[PDB]
């Protein structure tokens, strides 16, 4: 009943668009040590996506301003220091999520579905760290992202159907990682195309409860392919 | 930008 | 920090949609004691509008949930305690703004334009307090809002042109106050209609620097009239 | 509906 109250409070915070409150509720649920249900897993994922998402969006705006103010030394230095402040928040949020994944989520995942979901999530949060990392630190971070995505990729190919939304969502983010982080448009296109074509060949495997999610991800995979081959 | 998001 | 530096940081925070940072910068500027420029005044106004705005929006969502929970006592209690937590934040923000207006902004306003601006702002933040107040203290809060708006209304009619965005914006919010706080649809309609008709009769007084703001407010005044007379 | 920034 206590865990159920924290989950109800998280759902209230979601509706009120108070994502710091939502993330704090779901972090406390996770820290209780019990394996999360599909609903709890999704509430934790939505909460942190919005929390980290606000920083990634702010980072992109401030970086664009920093580039556009070349020539104006005072304006550019200010944009640089504000970008550094946003990066610190971003790193603190990513480290919070990655710590939850290492200590509770990945070790307790008893199903292929949840294990793939958390390893993809580990891949995503190291990728967000990689977007604002530099030097030696970056090489290690990028490596960690690739290793998490690779293990999730192998499990999904072995245990899930090609139309499974989690398998598809992983192929979408792993292809984004190759394009944006590793600067490999051909590997990114090959991954995305294979995932799309294998799902298209087995549309009979779609379920009524998840066909919308599956078809939406397939559309996103093909949108990326169109963009990357233009 | 087109990721899952997640 | 330096005044011009704090203002530049506030403009960066605005673009990054980091309104807590924006408000903290502008609060520090105000506390330096010097009269704010038109730009500084607007940055302070935008910052706090967004800070308080997020709480007003969350309050409406949570109150609606609490009301639709009529029948489930424990679940209703959770939404009620969450609404109260949001109200506390909302009151703290309003009290912050109202304190800045009384101590620095209203006493140092050296022009009719800035005096009207700050008194309208005082009217607005007491109106936001009135939206979440009950019974006995509500009456005093409602009176403070009406008095601020009334003094701003008299100065604007005497010193500003009917198309002035500040005069129009004040008529828009004062009419909202009559409709939503005093439950007087006819006085709200009369105030809004007079403001719209007087601006329509003098469209030759529009300036290139502020015709966009003036015409947008005129559209909002007429939208309210249409809604309140339907 | 009040003032728009
Ligand atoms: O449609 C309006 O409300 C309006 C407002 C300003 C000027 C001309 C207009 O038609």
């Amino acid at each position: 009943m206590d865990k159920n109250e924290l989950v109800q409070k998280a759902k209230l915070a979601e509706q009120a668009e108070r994502y710091d409150d939502m993330a704090a509720c779901m972090k406390s649920v996770t820290e209780q040590g019990a394996e999360l249900s599909n609903e709890e897993r999704n509430l934790l994922s939505v909460a942190y996506k919005n929390v980290v998402g606000a920083r990634r969006s702010s980072w992109r705006v401030v970086s664009s301003i920093e580039q556009k103010t070349e020539g104006a030394e005072k304006k550019q230095q200010m944009a640089r220091e504000y970008r550094e402040k946003i990066e610190t928040e971003l790193r603190d949020i990513c480290n919070d999520v990655l710590s939850l994944l290492e200590k509770f989520l990945i070790p307790n995942a008893s199903q292929a579905e949840s294990k793939v979901f958390y390893l993809k999530m580990k891949g995503d949060y190291y990728r967000y760290l990689a977007e604002v990392a530099a030097g030696d630190d970056k090489k290690g971070i990028v490596d960690q992202s690739q290793q998490a995505y690779q293990e999730a990729f192998e499990i999904s190919k072995k245990e899930m159907q090609p139309t499974h939304p989690i398998r598809l969502g992983l192929a979408l983010n792993f292809s984004v990682f190759y394009y944006e982080i590793l600067n490999s448009p051909e590997k990114a296109c090959s991954l995305a195309k294979t995932a799309f074509d294998e799902a298209i060949a087995e549309l009979d495997t779609l379920s009524e409860e998840s066909y919308k999610d599956s078809t939406l991800i397939m559309q996103l995979l093909r949108d990326n392919l169109t963009l990357w081959t233009s | 930008q087109s990721s899952a998001n997640l």
